[PDB]
């Protein structure tokens, strides 16, 4: 179902020039060297430094056309507060064990720095960002 | 009159909660549809 | 209406009321404790020379909570000084919560002068019940639960304590086997203290739950009526846990039983969401065992590896050898499913170490078994993917695996009887350790062949040349 | 170079890596490639752009 | 089946009780100043 499931902390907030789009960089509490750069919407999802964020990435939401979610029907998303849907444009193979994956969620950018242990399911077209606080 | 006076911060059942309480309704319905009325 | 009265005053440039800060700090205790230290504050800053008894215990407790042990420190002793000018009435009262409240930070620093404090508030008021209940759990704690006697008498003189009887309960599923009581006697005493006192106490139905999975899971399997009477008794601890989360939605450990029953159940997805939710909530060495344990079920392997690993290193710092005996196991389970000697070569580093911590048969009977999986392995692998140090480091696992097999063959009590143990080895002596032999050879020749080309080619090169 | 082993083509890109080290006619086939590459650098160099641009 | 030996036990045991320090009531928490501070002229 899920991919890849962390928690981090908020160093910085870089609000930049936008009003609405904030960047923030996280790192994982359990595992070091896994950072974490983020585009996320200021307006729906505010967050403030030294937050404590749950991360979650999934190539699905199960358990072509868009539409809107009938209240019937169930999701992963039901569990989180803020989910994303990006293709991956760039798997980058580097170091020994330095991976780095960008995710781009409609022109809002991520990256993932860590192992390649955790990081090695992430080879997808695409990715779901689910997060909650 | 100590116990007047006392007041504890969290309740007994509260303590789990804490300072970040989470919700678990959906667990719970679950639980009872699937132990409860599993068949 | 309170913060449109601060408002109104802040606009007219009035004297704010400090009662009103206090009111809001109430309030905002079951909201947010920020907002009511924020609060409290600012009222003690209103007051200046007026603070009381109360508002700099509260501040304490405050600092307490957000762990700001030396901003509680300095809060405390402000109380304590300010003490002096309480009146004569409350000061017996309002002495004794101030000393209770610095013997539990000094039990949270050291114990010493927490025994000291409870001791003195014992003597000055022996009603009191927390004060007993502390003494004794440090007490239980010093003596490793030698002092039955003294939570058998602090149950007798308190049986309607819903605390008490906690602790009493807590006590015995702590020590029961080495005091030898009844197994079912904490199931009496929880079941009267359900049904005489308070039915709604989720510490109680929690225990009994928990009796109940544990009577359920020792419980012998033969045919549908004891899995029908298992099943039953699971019923029970989940009609338990319900119950608790009919009266708090918000219970960890009620999710947590739940996951475990469908563990027993092989639920393994609910058990997995529900361990991941729980884990998302509290942090503790408990959650991340079942988060390895299930994942290890949901076939995860490679999770459960940094499950265990940030579990040992966050709270066993490298010392429990259970979670280096699952660090092994779920090695092995990865190099064998998806056929990876580095797997194999960390399992057995993790077992060769965890063996050098404890020196237990067990692990040695894991080290020859890793070692018998690793040797044949490795001859079932191609020469391509081999080399000639992997098949020395396999033969020589496999001369000390044989020799311990041979040892744990000779002791009193082996882990798998001796015949078993003998037979292995002699099956590998004859096979295993001639294809070895066989496939050094071919490694040999492989790699002799490689240099022959390597050595021919250059001279060609330097006629052609 | 086939022949130094670690200035060769990488094992896990081609699935023939164990039967290409030491070859001397596929050596041979390498070197005229690069003998080709050497002369198109000096012609490229020395005749047509003596100045270094290379984007045209 | 003589294989690797591991023991799979969950933990569930509830911790013992806290006893936080507990909280002191203000003199506006109690009935009688209330009712002095409210008839306030």
């Amino acid at each position: 179902s899920a991919l890849f499931d962390d928690i981090f902390t908020v160093q910085t907030v870089d609000n930049g020039r936008y009003n609405k789009v904030s960047r923030i960089i996280g790192i994982s509490t359990t595992n070091s060297a896994i950072k974490l750069t983020l585009d996320i919407n200021n307006e729906m999802f505010p967050v403030s430094q030294d937050d404590s964020l749950t991360v979650t990435l999934a190539n699905s939401l199960s358990l072509k056309s868009w539409r809107p979610p009938k209240p019937t029907d169930k999701s992963l998303a039901d569990d989180y507060d803020y989910v994303m849907f990006g293709t991956v444009y760039k798997f980058e193979e580097g170091d020994e064990d330095k991976i780095k994956v960008y995710v781009s969620f409609g022109g809002l950018l991520m990256c993932l720095e860590g192992g390649y242990k955790s990081l090695a399911s992430l080879k997808q077209d695409n990715l779901y960002i689910l997060i909650r606080r | 009159e100590i116990a007047s006076n006392e007041r504890v911060l969290i309740d007994h059942n509260k303590v789990l909660r804490g300072l970040k309480p989470k919700d678990f309704s959906s667990v719970a319905k679950d639980c009872e549809l699937r132990i409860l009325k599993e068949k | 209406f309170l913060e449109k009265y601060v408002a109104v005053c802040q606009e007219e440039n009035y004297p704010i009321l400090p009662e009103a800060y206090l009111v809001l700090s109430r309030v905002y205790e079951n909201k947010d404790l920020n907002v009511a230290l924020d609060y409290l504050m600012k009222a003690n800053d209103i007051l200046g020379d007026k603070a009381n008894v109360y508002v700099l215990n509260n501040l304490g407790i405050y600092h307490f909570f957000r762990n700001n042990v030396s901003q509680s420190s300095d809060f405390f002793a402000q109380s304590l000084e300010a003490l002096n000018n309480v009146s004569p009435q409350n000061k017996e009262a309002l002495s004794i919560t101030l000393h209770y409240n610095k013997a539990r930070v000094e039990e949270v620093s050291n114990q010493s002068e927490a025994e000291k404090l409870y001791s003195k508030l014992m003597e000055k008021c022996p009603g009191y019940t927390s004060n007993k209940i502390r003494y004794i759990y440090l007490l239980a704690l010093k003596s490793n639960g030698n002092n039955y006697a003294d939570v058998q008498q602090l149950l007798d003189d308190f049986p309607s304590d819903l605390e008490v009887r906690s602790f009493y309960g807590w006590f015995l599923k702590r020590y029961g086997r080495k005091n030898g009581l009844k197994q079912d006697l904490e199931s009496q005493h929880h079941k009267d203290t359900l049904i005489n006192y308070d039915k709604h106490d989720c510490y109680a139905l929690l225990s009994l739950g928990n009796i109940y999975a544990t009577i359920a899971r020792e419980m012998k399997v033969t045919d549908q009526k004891q899995n029908e009477i298992k099943r039953q008794q699971y019923l029970r601890a989940a009609q338990f846990y319900h119950k608790v989360l009919s009266i708090d939605p918000k219970n960890i450990y009620a999710a947590q039983g739940i996951a475990i029953i469908f563990s027993d159940k092989e639920r393994t997805g609910l058990a997995l969401e529900i361990f991941k939710k729980v884990r998302d909530t509290v942090q503790d060495l408990g959650t991340f065992i079942n988060l390895g344990h299930c994942f290890m079920e949901a076939k995860q392997f490679g999770k459960a590896i940094e499950s265990y690993t940030i579990a040992l290193e966050k709270f066993s710092n490298g010392m429990d050898s259970k979670l280096l005996v699952l660090i092994g196991r779920a090695w092995y389970h990865r190099g064998f499913y998806e056929k990876s000697m580095d797997a194999y070569k960390k399992a057995l580093e993790v077992s060769e170490q965890a063996y050098q911590l404890s020196k237990l048969p067990a692990l040695r009977f894991n080290i020859v078994f890793i070692q018998f999986q690793i040797a044949d392995f490795v001859k079932s692998l191609p020469n391509t993917q081999r080399d000639l140090t992997t098949l020395e480091n396999a033969l020589s696992g496999l001369n000390d695996a044989i020799k311990s097999l041979l040892k744990l063959a000779e002791l009193e009590q082996p882990p798998y009887p001796s015949e078993d143990l003998k037979a292995r080895a002699t099956m590998g002596s004859n096979t295993l350790r001639n294809q070895l032999e066989r496939a050094i050879q071919d490694q040999q020749d492989y790699e002799m062949s490689i240099q022959e080309k390597l050595r021919t080619a250059r001279r060609k090169q330097q006629l052609d040349e | 170079d086939l022949m130094d082993e670690k200035n060769s083509i990488k094992p896990d890109v081609i699935e023939y890596a164990a039967d290409i080290l030491g070859d001397v006619e596929l050596q041979k086939e390498l070197n005229s490639e690069y003998e080709q590459l050497v002369s198109d650098r000096k012609f490229l160099r020395e005749i047509v752009f003596v100045n270094g641009d290379h984007n045209w | 089946r003589q294989d690797y030996i591991a023991k799979v036990r969950y933990q569930n045991d509830l911790p013992a009780p806290p006893c936080p320090p507990k909280l002191l009531k203000y003199e506006i928490e109690k009935e009688a100043p209330q009712k002095e501070f409210l008839k306030d002229s």
